């Protein structure tokens, strides 16, 4: 019921909570930034402006981070199997879904970006967009959080 | 990521025969076992199926190639849309090549009792047709590409000279020997296979 | 007997299985892909197509190769006889070396013989080389019919 | 070149068939040997003969 | 470097080309080229035949090395030559079909010997004799072709190119090999 | 092992006898084929002779 | 017997399986390279 | 002699039987009315009588249909080996098939249809070449009838 | 044991090379991609070329979050160790690695891009390397991460 | 338990691969040195009989193949060690693996050298020199699986 | 059990391993830098034996590799424990697919800054100054490989 | 148990590979080199004997895998420790792992160098300085694999 291979996937899901959401993150500033150095050569006043697609991917990391913390402060030698399984789920929710929050950030980021400089009214329709590409990963962090407030509740 | 799932297939196999090697108990993946115990109506199905399946997947294809060229070829030259059609049988008859060795093996196909059905002849009247309907699918499957696109080079140069197509009907009949071939050994292989007793 | 066990024509049914189905294989690739240089010089030069079909007879012959020992191992199978596992190993490997030498002749063939064939037609000379390097790619398959042969009357 | 193959034709087979003729160790020393030696020395003899006959015809050629 | 080639090039081909049947034969149509050379020269020859009449005492060297050389080995075509007196004898009274060795009488006069043709373990002495005869001979060519450079940095009267070159060339060339080259024949001169 | 230095006294004291009675023609090739020729003859011979003066294998064979 | 959990019947059921299955993703990977000739659907 | 994993042939054979043969007429009928919909542009007269590919893309999917249902019911919970292997063999026999003739048919007849308001004399050569096409579908129903058949003997 | 089995050490040399390995690989990509940037940028810009080896530090930067956790797994190690402390030693050796890999991907593609037209424009270095910043912080997670793994390998182990 | 049932199987498939391969590497030899032969020999029909070296070349692969497969199968035998199947089988692979080496090199060498033989007479004896160490990896195949064919069947037992 | 048969599987892989990839990146190392080279001076000779820069801090991680898979060879014994074997095989790892790494950025790094250095002179010190960031990969990979390897038998039963 | 009968399996594929990975990368730096030899001497046929040392330092990586068979081979037996197949793998993957890394870099090196040689002819003693650091990496595998080699059979017991 409480076997010795259960805090391996405990581990699996600590690991896989900063690892998909760090690939996603990264995803996103490459993409972005690949935008910006290319969009404030001509028009850098609006450099700083533009950096917030790039705050949207690291907070995708700091989601992954909390949850990635939690897992590793409910680990144990003899825990049960039941809440390896759960932090498992709780790693893999947020950090496949803050993968495709990161790659939603990135691309709209980088598209964004390269069109708001010709249109100035275009950074408020960017900054909407990515709030609903992040929410996104907001989403795996509810679940993250609700599964991992199950790992231990009537645990034998 | 298709390479990447062979070699990661290929690495759990090695893994797994590696850490059934090493522990003592390496003759655990028992492939004779495997085949003494698999049931042979399994075999005999699987290759009367994939004889009639193979077999028209090779004339289905050889009959696209010899006929969308066919068709091309006759837009400006439609005297070959009747004449050129034998090239469309020769990759046709591959079909009825796995059809009647199809049901010359599910004539051997009765039920067999059960004190008496992992017995000798049983399980070599499964392999017997697995490998006949495996030899038989397959070599019409190749041999239906192979008369498909000497067709539809055939069907190009009908349309370039008129005394071309006697001259390369030749070509597609050294590619029709390779059924009749897989025809002969097919019936070859479960000449001696009984039925399942 | 433990040297004859049951599942031993498995292994002599997949010996002629892969001396007819990779042998026809070789034979079609020679033909079909020979053919098509063969055709390819049918307007250019119509009269040198009848001297061209040596590449093709020779293809067919890579079928012939198959054929006899696929005639030779499967009248070596017989439900009431006793037929040992090492013949059953002999006759998958019989197979196996000769669908892979006719198979690799034919490729050879059908590079040689369309490439030849196809640059025949500017220069009438070619012809012996052409036939003389479909021998050197011919015997490829003599080959293995040979070590075919010879491991047929050794396994049994 | 039939002669040139005729010459050798004659001279290698009768070699191989005196050879055979007195139980040479090298030819029928071993049990995958044939037994008897001029029942196969009469037979490769034979050939040595149909060999000259192909010699003389293409060496008036 | 054609002076050394002309006994070398035809017996370091028979080392590799060793039979008395194909050697008889090639040494017979290089004789036949060699008898024939006056009605050859004034003759127009394409390129294979150019080649092949060129060197038409290439061969009949290759041919009479090879002759010499398959004499040494039991080898017309593919066969054995019992003309001396054998160095193994064969047990008189042994059962059909079983394995059985050879009793070492003495050793054979001239050449490899007769009772390793039709044996089992024969290919295992064959890979050792064989092995340890393309070691020695590569040795003897080796230190052979290396003197001449000391020759040259002689007549070039070098004897700075004699002490940076020769000198450690030749104690490095023979403290190791030259020295597996003599356990060789040590190893063959012990019982 | 003796007959096979009882050899190379007979090579090479016929090497040395013709290195001396070369003819004056090309004698930078009489004397350096014959010469070369005997050397590797012997060369081949020795090595053939030693490796069944004392023999570690024994020919085994089944088919007799 | 085989095995436990490879039994004879598992292990022939993910071959008739796998196979049917390498069947299905030749035919979707036939079905995916269908593409249309847009040019003779336009005006131009 | 009945075991319990018996069913699962017969049933992934009913799958198969309409799932491979529904594939088949598929690529049949969307290859084949693309060249359909690309040749009725500038010539429109010619649309019900390039009608005839897909209409044999359907006979190819009826002939998939026939075989599923007489599979299913022949299915059991108890049935043996023979009859859930038989059933395998009929399923993927004219699922092979009808893929087959359902890729032969689109490929012919997209190129028929093209090649037909070029040349008006190509309209039975494409009927000639599609009918060789659509007998394969009837080349795996016989050995499927012929499987089902001995399904309970 | 039960509880600490013999190929209990496997998961943590694993974990140990893990760490370095795809951190080496991130490290590498970010030092190389930015440095074609660097080495493309300097034949007509010369006097900016040790102010535009910022993308190599940061990448290298995480070379040493990869060596650190090495370290601390290495001097962890035991043979008779826990089967808990070989799985969450590889648990900090893919925190570590796998994280580094993607903040090196990260870094390479921002510093080419970034050295690439920052030649151009100079009030782009001072963006660059704030999005840099983004994208170090990547592997400094991971390394928080496997430094909070790896206080719990041997805490309440038996 | 020393010489198993199934041992055979080695040395089968050891047979099988010394002509698998070994026909597939003179087959690339073969074929695409003859591409490059039909294709210079069009505007140079003198050099036809120079220029079959390549192939004659890709041939003796084939011949080295056929010799290793025959002697191991003049030794597979039903009660067979294991270890005679084992060494078979590297000896097969040895030669096959090694012939298929070789005559990728024969391929690629000899087709660029009839392309440059037919422009340059004296590059043929440069062509001749690079094929020989081309054939030579062959000839190195052949060498370690007659020493190691050798060694089948000296100190079996049981 | 503590010591198994299989035991020194593990350390001979490791063994191997710890020369094979950092062969592996030595070469790429090797060669892109050599097509750097090769093409940068057939107009400015000059530059040859600058240029060899990249040639020979590739060729340092492969010293690398070739120093742990002696250290590891000359402590495989036949009874050995496994987890002897594990740590060899760790070392292998970590020395191999780091110098793998560092002979991928070596090698894109050295041909892109030779075939720029021709043109500026002083971007050779640039070149050199991203080359020691990129061997120092396989320097830390030798030092994790050479901590794990004064750890393999160091307290085994 | 100590010597089980599997046991010269991985001696028998370390006999094997270490000519087959050794060969198939000698293969490479002869054809990719001698395609960069074929191409060159069309128009400076003085530079063949001179450009043909990429091809001969392709060769020598094959008699480092050459001598390395022959001794692992010459040290199999039918009764030998399951820790002599062990080192003889790894000396044999050590050897063909490493000497086709050579053979990449030799093969990658050797056509680059014979295609620059002609225009600027003091690029022959880079070419060879280029190719003697790829060419020693087959060395360091053979030095690895001898130094096994020699571990093999010392202290084996049953």
């Amino acid at each position: 019921l409480c076997p010795v291979y259960a805090p391996f996937f405990g581990a699996i899901g600590c690991a896989s909570a900063i690892i998909f959401t760090s690939l996603g993150a990264a995803y996103g500033t490459a993409k972005s930034g690949v935008g910006i150095c290319a969009t404030c050569v001509l028009r850098p006043d609006l450099l700083f402006k533009n950096i917030v697609p790039v705050i949207m991917a690291g907070i995708i990391a700091i989601y992954g981070l909390v949850v990635s913390v939690l897992v590793c402060y409910s680990l144990g030698q003899k825990q049960a199997l039941y809440t390896g399984f759960i932090q498992l789920g709780a790693g893999l929710s947020v950090g496949l879904s803050g993968l495709a929050a990161g790659f939603a950030i990135g691309i709209v980021g980088d598209a964004g970006v390269r069109g708001s400089s010709q249109q100035p009214r275009l950074f408020v329709g960017m900054i909407l967009i990515l709030i609903f590409a992040e929410v996104l990963g907001l989403y795996g962090l509810i679940v993250a959080l609700l599964l991992n407030s199950r790992a231990t509740q009537d645990v034998v | 990521f298709s390479h990447f799932l062979y070699y990661l297939v290929l690495i759990v196999v090695i893994v797994y025969g590696l850490y059934k090697l090493f522990t003592g108990h390496g003759s655990d993946i028992n492939f004779g076992k495997f085949l003494l115990r698999t049931s042979p109506y399994m075999w005999a199905n699987l290759g009367i199926a994939l004889c009639v399946g193979l077999s028209v997947v090779g004339a289905a294809w050889g009959i696209f190639i010899t006929g969308s060229s066919m068709i091309g070829a006759g837009v400006r030259a439609p005297r070959i849309t009747t004449k050129n059609l034998i090239s469309i049988i020769f990759c046709e008859v591959v079909a009825i090549y796995g059809l009647i060795i199809a049901i010359v093996f599910s004539s051997k196909l009765t039920v067999a009792t059960a004190e008496n059905m992992y017995s000798k002849s049983n399980l070599y009247t499964g392999y017997s047709l697995f490998w006949a309907g495996i030899t038989v699918g397959a070599s019409n499957l190749i041999c239906g590409i192979a008369v498909g696109i000497t067709g539809a080079t055939a069907a190009i140069s009908d349309a370039a000279d008129s005394a071309l197509f006697v001259k390369i009907l030749v070509i597609e009949i050294f590619g029709s020997i390779l059924g009749l071939l897989g025809l002969i050994v097919g019936l070859l292989m479960a000449g001696k296979a009984s039925e399942f007793q | 007997n433990i040297y004859a066990p049951l599942y031993a024509p498995f292994f002599g049914f997949a010996g002629c299985a892969a001396a007819m189905v990779l042998s026809c294989l070789g034979a079609a690739i020679g033909t079909a892909k020979s053919g098509i240089g063969i055709a390819g010089i049918g307007t250019f030069k119509p009269e040198l197509i009848m001297k061209s079909l040596i590449p093709v007879v020779m293809s067919g012959i890579l079928a012939i190769y198959g054929l006899v020992v696929a005639v030779l191992i499967a009248g070596n199978l017989s439900p009431t006889e006793d037929y040992t596992l090492f013949n059953g190993f002999m006759h998958l490997s019989c197979g196996l070396c000769v669908g892979f030498a006719c198979l690799s002749s034919g490729y050879a063939i059908g590079m040689v013989g369309d490439v030849g064939v196809r640059k025949y037609m500017h220069q009438p000379r070619l012809f012996v080389g052409i036939v003389l390097i479909l021998i050197f790619s011919e015997v490829l398959g003599l080959y293995g019919m040979i070590v075919a042969l010879i491991l047929n009357t050794r396994g049994s | 070149c039939c002669t040139v193959l005729s010459a050798f034709g004659v001279v290698i087979l009768s070699v191989i068939a005196h050879l055979f003729n007195t139980n040479h160790e090298s030819f029928v020393g071993s049990i995958n040997d044939p037994e008897d030696g001029p029942a196969v020395a009469h037979t490769v003899y034979l050939a040595a003969l149909v060999y000259l006959v192909f010699f003389v015809f293409c060496g008036f050629q | 470097a054609g002076l050394a080639t002309v006994v070398t090039f035809p017996f370091m081909f028979a080392i590799m080309f060793g039979d008395m049947g194909h050697g008889f034969i090639l040494f017979l149509m290089a004789l036949f080229l060699v008898l024939n050379e006056r009605k050859f020269g004034a003759m127009h020859r394409d390129e294979i035949f150019d080649m092949a009449f060129t060197g038409r005492y290439v061969l009949l060297l290759m041919g009479a090395f090879s002759v010499y050389t398959g004499l040494l080995y039991n080898d017309i075509f593919s066969k054995s030559m019992t003309i001396f007196k054998s160095g193994w004898q064969w047990p008189s009274t042994f059962r059909k079909g079983e394995s059985i060795e050879a009793k070492k009488t003495g050793v054979y006069p001239f050449g490899l010997d007769f009772a390793w043709h039709g044996t089992d373990n024969g290919l295992l002495f064959s890979n050792s004799y064989k092995m340890k005869l393309s070691i020695l001979m590569g040795y003897a060519h080796m230190t052979y072709s290396f003197m001449f450079s000391y020759i040259n940095y002689r007549a070039k009267n070098s004897k700075v190119d004699i002490i940076g070159n020769f000198i450690p060339g030749l104690v490095f060339m023979q403290s190791i090999f030259g020295y597996l080259s003599w356990a060789i024949v040590y190893k063959w001169s012990k019982d | 092992f003796y007959t096979v230095v009882g050899v190379f006294i007979v090579v090479s004291a016929m090497s040395v006898l013709f290195w001396i009675m070369a003819p004056k023609n090309n004698q930078a090739v009489w004397r350096s084929t014959v010469i070369l020729t005997l050397a590797m003859m012997f060369l081949m011979w020795a090595i053939t002779f030693l490796c069944q003066l004392h023999p570690l294998v024994a020919p085994r064979r089944s088919d007799l | 017997i085989l095995s436990s959990i490879w039994t004879e019947g598992l292990l022939m059921c993910l071959i008739v399986s796998a196979l049917l299955l390498f069947i299905l993703i030749v035919a979707l990977s036939w079905i995916s390279n269908l593409d249309i000739t847009y040019g003779a659907l336009e005006k131009s």
